[PDB]
């Protein structure tokens, strides 16, 4: 009974062949023994590809936005409100168009590998710059997508929690007086008996 | 000749223009920001929870509370003041005309139902149709349920066209038509 | 960690400047205390999958 | 009285006749059904009318009924035991 | 032996019975799989885990009650203003619940304290923690820790029990044990172990609270070290009940201790007595009612029994400190107790039916007959006799007759052993009162109490007629004569034979659950019109007394208008008009919900399954249309569950408008 070189007191986990991280093989709940797992590679690829436009885009609008007659608010998360209605239909129409169109239809977790299983993740989209390095080093370039894609919906999670906890930009990190975070000012059942908001 | 008295009180438009069909040319309703029933309710709902709030110590957390459910009381005045409400009961209205473009209108509530509840419904009948058993209606293949539930997005798409292409309906002879009614 | 904070190791933090009795107080009431115990949470997660994969023989 | 009648698709249980309470049920030889027997009704005069017969019957639908007559009733057909109508 | 402790029955829902072993092919399962949950007796297995299941279960009940006391005393120490009530009573509403303000539900927090905004609570958990010595946040604590341990150890002990007890346990079966041991160390060696609590840590305590020191110098006083006080400091003579406390407006807690010690030599002394007492009369009884169910129903009368004391002795006797001013309290637990008395005999009359049904009866079903039909002949007596002396009073008030009507100014009905019933109590001829409030005055007993009464028993002995019509009959009967073999609970025989709906003791026991809560609806009434009228209100300098329904009793409760009109709609006012009002918002709401269900339940109870059964075929039509095919076929509610559903909903809904309408009333009104 052999152990995840990740997690050694787990065992390891099988449907878990190479893919990328099959020198670390990571799942500890399980959901590649319970779901289709070129689904979960399909969603990981998709999310770790939207999170790396996305920490770009975070960064890039408080400095380089201001698309000629567009608002600029500083506190990116705040971008959505101050944009033109416009721009972001037709941004929402393109994405869902390349949605659609990228898997033919068959865009459902019960369909979407059915008769069409092709690759988990693989969309034929700029596959001219790869597999010129014999199979060996294009897994290498696919480990390096899929680690910079994790490490990119890491970093966007904490971009937007700091945005949050900073009530501000992203940049002037720590700003001036800040003297650190208390900002979730949501009551909870301990803080209602830890601040005696109740009893008395 | 005052059609207010004619009818007994209501009042007719008397006039044929494409202008008067939105619901913010009736003269039964008033934007709510300038009506004097909105407010005077809203002015008493401020005046009875200041005046519970006074009951209080000045210091407890119950006075921060009623502080908290002032400004509540306040941001939902100013925030329905684009909202009709009639002439004479000074109610925010909810618009059913389709217009899709009023405030408190009824087409966004009833799209993001419709949607929603078609998903619901699509779910169910995907995993009723994928798990063709009794013992599987019971005890729950959860992750083909969470797979069709997840799957069922795709509802308003996937319905249609099994609609179009016979793979929703059923032959009225394939399934128990009902009760005999005649045979001797 | 007693030993440290009563002998008068602390973070360079005024919010910090505290009693070790009224230290878990203070501390609830200041914040990390929830964090640690999501910390501690995600790595108990971990533990009682370890227990459970060994108490079953899996691993 | 009621009117207890046994239909063809009967395929010889003995269950309605197990369950009568008051013997209007019988089982008489035939030769529509494996069984080589089907029930038969030859005291309905004493059929209280419990329909036990009807719960027990295995048909697709009944292939015994039981139909009730209110305006015909006897006192053998109401269970009559504090008042003798003979 | 625990090897067999294993969670693969968890998954295979239905296992307990045999009956349920052929899978969920319909919806008809579910509701049989939830029926026979607790009906061990049916279930699979030697009779061995009969006893097993029925043991634990006890205990894992007493470690749910355990748990319910701990969040109570959890809600006393952080979530509650016991803090200024202790201080002042009689100037604050006992509070243990708040509402967390969520969809404008701050609404129903009210003011109860300047530093406190949450729910009136009326369980008078506050006067028993006063009575109980509690005046600091960490004896609730503890008191709440030792819940929680109790919780922990009996939810223990209920599992450990499932395979400790084994086929050849008996010891469920020594009743003679049972019962010594029970009496003796549990009503005789308890009672005085509380009457050395009280006497130890009340009497030190209450005097001091009493004495003006709530203060108590914090602990240099309060905390015990007080032994220069004396037990009975403070009994000024006289009888128990005869003075009241004068300060809490209660009897003496010296009393109380006094009583508790003397009731726990009684038990001990009968304890000692059962070696050599009278027997050989009950001892058919002791051989034919060792069973579970008889034991059962035996035990249910008998809680019941002792429950309406309690609901009659808890309001004018008072025992609580400052607790008979505080009147929804009083009110509470008066009714309260009153709904679980008839709820328990209800109870007691379904398991004596199902002891006959599985046990052997004993001499007195032989000779049913009379018994079930002089009941019959009573209740029809006093049915015709005291409700259409109601009847008679408003026909002839109605007409412009009043001198002709059955009241006191008319033609007077007096409560003759009553008005010489001043055996209880037999107090001064005068009141006693503590803060603008009345504590006790005696109930003058006229014609209207004549006739409630008349109306109560009359309604007590139909209820008893269905029980004991439903027990006596259970085996068989002169329309069906193999009852027996039908079961406990079966919806009828048949159409046949005129119509066989109904006869099953099941069913009678569906109809005298309708009946006690019409029989019990009436003592509610009756309890809440006379208090008001008669005792409850305020009071005059000039010794004169201002009720809160200013004597409308006596003038009014001899018509039925009367109890529409100054009960149902004139005292009613509070909860109608109970919108946006802080405190009674809820109890509006809940008034309107309670005549939702009431009325829904009717849709249960006047209707077939029959009807539902074919238009759920019609529905299943258009699912089938769209290969939408619910395995688990959709079948109606079967006959017993359609009437087990109407009289739930139906008695829910009724108690919860009478809930509403008596709660914000009196929270109004003090
Ligand atoms: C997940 C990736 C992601 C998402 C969701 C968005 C979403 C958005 N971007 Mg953006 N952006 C991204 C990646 C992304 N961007 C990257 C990678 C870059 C660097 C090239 C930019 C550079 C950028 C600029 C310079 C601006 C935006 C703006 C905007 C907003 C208006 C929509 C738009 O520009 O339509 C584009 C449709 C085609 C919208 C909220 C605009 C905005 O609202 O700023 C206030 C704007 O001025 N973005
Ligand atoms: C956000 C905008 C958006 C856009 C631009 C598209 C665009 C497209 N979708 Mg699509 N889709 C979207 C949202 C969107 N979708 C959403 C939100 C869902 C989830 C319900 C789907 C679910 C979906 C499915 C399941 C399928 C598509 C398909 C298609 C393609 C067929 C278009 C066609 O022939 O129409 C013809 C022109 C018309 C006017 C018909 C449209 C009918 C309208 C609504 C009336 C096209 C590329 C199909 C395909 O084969 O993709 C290549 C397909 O099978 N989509
Ligand atoms: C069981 C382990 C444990 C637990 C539950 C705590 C819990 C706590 N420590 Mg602590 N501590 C520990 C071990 C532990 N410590 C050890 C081993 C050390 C020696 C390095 C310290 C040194 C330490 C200092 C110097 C301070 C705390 C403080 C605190 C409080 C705030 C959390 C914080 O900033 O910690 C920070 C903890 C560390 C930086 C040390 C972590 C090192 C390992 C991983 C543990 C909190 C009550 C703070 C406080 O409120 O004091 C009043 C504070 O100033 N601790
Ligand atoms: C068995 C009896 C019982 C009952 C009826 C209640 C009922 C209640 N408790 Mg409670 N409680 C109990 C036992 C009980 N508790 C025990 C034994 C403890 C000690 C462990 C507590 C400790 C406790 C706290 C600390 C709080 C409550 C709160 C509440 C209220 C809201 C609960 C909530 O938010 O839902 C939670 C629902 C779930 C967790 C779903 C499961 C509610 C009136 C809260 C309250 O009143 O807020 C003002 C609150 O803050 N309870
Ligand atoms: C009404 C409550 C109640 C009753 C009548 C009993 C009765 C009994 N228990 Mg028991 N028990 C209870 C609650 C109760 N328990 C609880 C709450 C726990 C959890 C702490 C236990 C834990 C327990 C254990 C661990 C054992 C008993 C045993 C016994 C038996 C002998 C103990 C004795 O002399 O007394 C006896 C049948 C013993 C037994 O079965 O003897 C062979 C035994 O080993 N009980
Ligand atoms: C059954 C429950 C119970 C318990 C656990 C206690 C516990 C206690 N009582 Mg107590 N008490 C109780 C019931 C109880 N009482 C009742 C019902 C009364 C009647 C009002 C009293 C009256 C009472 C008084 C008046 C005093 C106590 C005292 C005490 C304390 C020390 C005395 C002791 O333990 O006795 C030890 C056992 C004995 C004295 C009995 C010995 C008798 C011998 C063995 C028999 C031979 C006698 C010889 C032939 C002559 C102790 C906290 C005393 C105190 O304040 O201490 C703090 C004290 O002065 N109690
Ligand atoms: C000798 C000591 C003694 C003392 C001081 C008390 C004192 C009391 N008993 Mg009591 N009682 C005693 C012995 C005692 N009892 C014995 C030996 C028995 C067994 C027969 C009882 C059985 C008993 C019952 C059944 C009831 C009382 C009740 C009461 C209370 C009402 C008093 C009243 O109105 O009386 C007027 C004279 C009072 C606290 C009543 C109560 O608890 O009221 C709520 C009640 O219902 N007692
Ligand atoms: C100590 C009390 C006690 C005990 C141990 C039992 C034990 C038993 N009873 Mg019983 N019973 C009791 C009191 C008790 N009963 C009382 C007081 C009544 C009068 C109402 C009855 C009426 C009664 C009947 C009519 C029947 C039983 C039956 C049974 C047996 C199986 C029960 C079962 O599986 O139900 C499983 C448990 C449930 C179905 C519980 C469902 C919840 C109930 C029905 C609704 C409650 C609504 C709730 C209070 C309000 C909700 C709040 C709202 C705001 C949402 C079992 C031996 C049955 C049997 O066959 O006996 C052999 C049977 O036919 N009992
Ligand atoms: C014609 C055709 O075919 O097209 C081709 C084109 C081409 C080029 C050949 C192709 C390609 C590759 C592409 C497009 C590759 C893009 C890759 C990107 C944008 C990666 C971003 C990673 C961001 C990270 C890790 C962010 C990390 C952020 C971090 C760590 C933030 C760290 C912070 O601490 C810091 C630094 C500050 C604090 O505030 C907190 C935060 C912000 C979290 C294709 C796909 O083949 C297709
Ligand atoms: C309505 C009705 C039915 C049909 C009612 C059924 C089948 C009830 C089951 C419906 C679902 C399963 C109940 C689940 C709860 C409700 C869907 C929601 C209740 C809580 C809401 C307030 C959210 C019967 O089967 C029946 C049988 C015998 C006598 C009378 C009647 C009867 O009156
Ligand atoms: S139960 Fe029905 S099928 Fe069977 S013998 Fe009787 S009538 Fe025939
Ligand atoms: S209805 Fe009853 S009595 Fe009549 S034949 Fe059927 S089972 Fe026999
Ligand atoms: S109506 Fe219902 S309860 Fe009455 S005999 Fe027919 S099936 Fe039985």
């Amino acid at each position: 009974k052999e152990t995840s070189a990740s997690v050694p007191f787990l065992p390891k986990p099988k449907n878990l062949a190479g893919w990328v991280g099959g020198e670390t093989e990571f799942d500890p709940i399980g959901f590649s023994n319970w779901f289709d797992m070129k689904w979960l590679r399909e969603a990981e690829l998709k999310h770790g590809r939207v999170c790396m436009m996305a920490t770009v885009g975070f960064v890039l609008q408080p400095y380089i936005g201001a698309y000629p007659g567009v608002e600029m608010p500083a506190d990116s998360l705040q971008a959505v409100y101050a944009a033109p209605s416009e721009a972001w239909f037709a941004f929402i129409f393109a994405a869902g168009y390349i949605e659609s169109s990228s898997y033919n239809g068959k865009i459902t977790q019960l369909n979407m590998f059915e008769d069409s299983d092709r690759v988990p993740g693989n969309l034929g989209w700029g596959s001219t710059r790869l597999e010129g390095m014999s199979k060996e080093e294009s897994e290498l370039m696919q480990l390096k997508e899929l680690k910079n894609g994790r490490l990119a919906m890491l970093a966007f999670s904490g971009m937007v929690h700091h945005n949050i906890v900073v009530k501000g930009a992203l940049f002037p990190l720590v700003p001036d007086g800040w003297t650190g975070p208390e900002p979730w000012a949501v009551g909870s059942i301990m803080n209602n008996x830890x601040x005696x908001x109740x009893x008395x | 000749a005052k059609p207010l008295e004619m009818f007994g009180g209501v009042d007719i438009d008397l006039e044929d223009t494409p202008a008067h069909w939105t619901i913010k040319a009736s003269p039964v309703l008033e934007p709510c920001k300038d009506n004097k029933k909105f407010h005077k309710k809203l002015k008493d709902e401020l005046y009875k929870v200041k005046k519970n709030q006074q009951k209080f110590a000045e210091g407890s957390a119950a006075y921060a509370r009623f502080n908290k459910k002032i400004k509540m009381i306040e941001l939902r005045e100013t925030a329905y003041g684009d909202r009709l409400c009639g002439k004479k009961d000074g109610l925010p209205r909810t618009i059913a005309t389709g217009e899709w473009n009023v405030r408190g209108s009824a087409m966004w509530p009833a799209a993001i139902f419709l949607y929603i509840a078609g998903w619901i419904g699509w779910a169910g009948r995907s995993y009723l149709i994928r798990t063709n058993d009794a013992a599987k209606e019971i005890n729950i293949d959860v992750p083909l349920a969470v797979t069709c539930m997840a799957s069922g997005f795709s509802w308003p798409v996937a319905a249609w066209q099994e609609i179009v292409n016979g793979e929703m309906a059923v032959p009225n002879d394939q399934i128990h038509n009902g009760g005999p009614w005649n045979q001797s | 960690g007693w030993i440290a904070t009563d002998l008068g190791m602390r973070l360079p933090g005024p919010a910090y400047q505290v009693s070790t009795l009224e230290a878990h107080d203070a501390m609830v009431k200041f914040g990390p205390m929830a964090q640690i115990l999501i910390w501690l949470g995600i790595i108990e997660v971990f533990s009682f999958l370890a227990i459970t994969n060994m108490m079953e023989g899996t691993t | 009285s009621h009117a207890v009648k046994i239909y063809d698709t009967c395929i010889g249980c003995t269950l309605c006749v197990r369950a009568c309470p008051t013997d209007v049920l019988e089982m008489v030889p035939a030769s529509i059904n494996a069984a080589k027997q089907v029930a038969s009704s030859p005291r309905v005069e004493d059929c209280v009318g419990c329909k036990r017969c009807e719960t027990a019957c295995p048909t697709d639908f009944l292939s015994i009924r039981v139909y009730l007559q209110d305006n015909e009733e006897t006192q053998y057909s109401l269970g009559l035991d504090l008042v003798d109508w003979s | 032996i625990f090897r067999y402790i294993n969670t693969t029955l968890w998954a295979k829902a239905g296992h307990f019975n045999k009956a349920l072993s052929k899978g969920a092919k319909t919806t008809t399962w579910i509701w049989n799989l939830h029926d026979y949950a607790h009906d061990f007796d049916i279930q699979q297995r030697s009779t061995g885990l009969i006893a097993r299941k029925v043991f634990s279960s006890n205990l894992a009940h007493l470690s749910l009650v355990f748990f319910w006391i701990s969040g109570m005393h959890l809600h006393g120490a952080y979530l509650s203003n016991y803090d200024i009530w202790l201080k002042d009573p009689k100037s604050i509403t006992p509070s243990s619940h708040l509402a967390y303000s969520l969809i404008g539900q701050d609404i129903l927090n009210s003011y109860t304290s300047e530093y406190f905004s949450g729910i009136t609570i009326t369980s008078g958990f506050f006067q028993l923690y006063r009575s109980e010595g509690i005046i600091t946040q960490s004896q609730l604590k503890y008191a709440c820790a030792t819940s929680l341990i109790a919780t922990l150890i009996c939810l223990s002990g209920s599992y450990l029990h499932m395979q400790l007890m084994s086929k050849f346990t008996s010891f469920y079966k020594k009743f003679q044990s049972l019962s010594q041991d029970h009496l003796i160390i549990i009503f005789g060696s308890r009672s005085t172990s509380l009457s050395a609590h009280q006497i130890h840590k009340m009497l030190p305590a209450n005097p001091l609270l009493d004495s003006g020191i709530s203060k108590p110098s914090i602990l240099q006083v309060i905390s015990n070290s007080l032994s220069y006080t004396l037990a009975l400091f403070s009994t000024n003579l006289s009888s128990t009940g005869k003075l009241l406390n004068p300060s809490t407006r209660s009897v003496f807690l010296s009393q109380v201790a006094a009583h508790h010690k003397t009731t726990g030599v009684v038990f001990i002394t009968l304890g000692l007595i059962r070696f050599l007492t009278m027997y050989k009369s009950q001892f058919s009884i002791l051989t034919s009612y060792i069973d579970y169910h008889i034991v059962l129903s035996i035990n249910l009368a008998l809680i019941a029994s002792l429950s309406i004391i309690v609901a009659d002795h808890l309001t004018r006797t008072p025992i609580y400190p400052h607790k008979s001013t505080s009147y929804p309290t009083i009110l509470c637990l008066s009714i309260h107790h009153a709904w679980l008395s008839g709820f328990l005999i209800i109870g007691s009359g379904a398991h004596a039916s199902i002891f006959n049904l599985l046990g052997s009866p004993t001499s007195e079903i032989r000779h049913r007959d009379p018994i079930y039909s002089h009941l019959i002949w009573v209740c029809i007596a006093i049915g015709l006799h005291s409700f259409s002396l109601y009847c008679h009073n408003d026909t002839l008030e109605a007409l412009g007759r009043p001198e002709d009507i059955f009241h006191d100014n008319s033609i007077q009905l007096k409560a003759i052993f009553a008005k010489q019933s001043f055996l209880r109590a037999e107090l001064q001829p005068d009141i006693e009162m503590l803060d603008k409030k009345i504590i006790r005055i005696t109930q003058e007993l006229g014609t209207a109490d004549f006739i409630v009464h008349h109306i109560h028993a009359f309604t007590i002995h139909v209820t008893l007629l269905i029980l004991s019509k439903g027990v006596l009959y259970a085996r068989n009967s002169r329309f069906v004569s193999d009852k027996l073999e039908l079961g406990f609970t079966y919806p009828c025989d048949g159409p046949g034979r005129g119509g066989t709906c109904q006869i099953s003791p099941w069913d009678h026991l569906f109809s005298a659950v309708f009946w006690m809560y019409n029989c019990l609806n009436v003592v509610t009434f009756h309890y809440f019109w006379k208090m008001q009228s008669d005792v409850w209100g305020f009071v005059s300098i000039q010794k004169h007394i201002s009720h809160y329904s200013q004597g409308d009793f006596s003038v009014n409760s001899i018509t039925i208008n009367g109890w529409l009109r100054n009960l149902l709609w004139s005292e009613a006012s509070q909860v109608i008009q109970s919108y946006a009002l802080s405190s009674i918002c809820p109890y509006g709401f809940i008034f309107l919900i309670g005549h939702f269900i009431w009325a829904f339940s009717l849709m249960f109870l006047f209707s077939g399954r029959a009807y539902w059964q074919e238009l759920i075929e019609s529905i299943l039509w258009s699912h089938h249309k769209l290969k939408i095919i619910p395995h688990i076929q959709p079948r109606a509610l079967s006959i017993s569950q359609g009437r087990a559903v109407g009289f739930i909903h139906y008695t829910l809904g009724g108690i919860g408008s009478t809930w509403a309408f008596i709660i914000s009333r009196l929270l109004v009104l003090t």
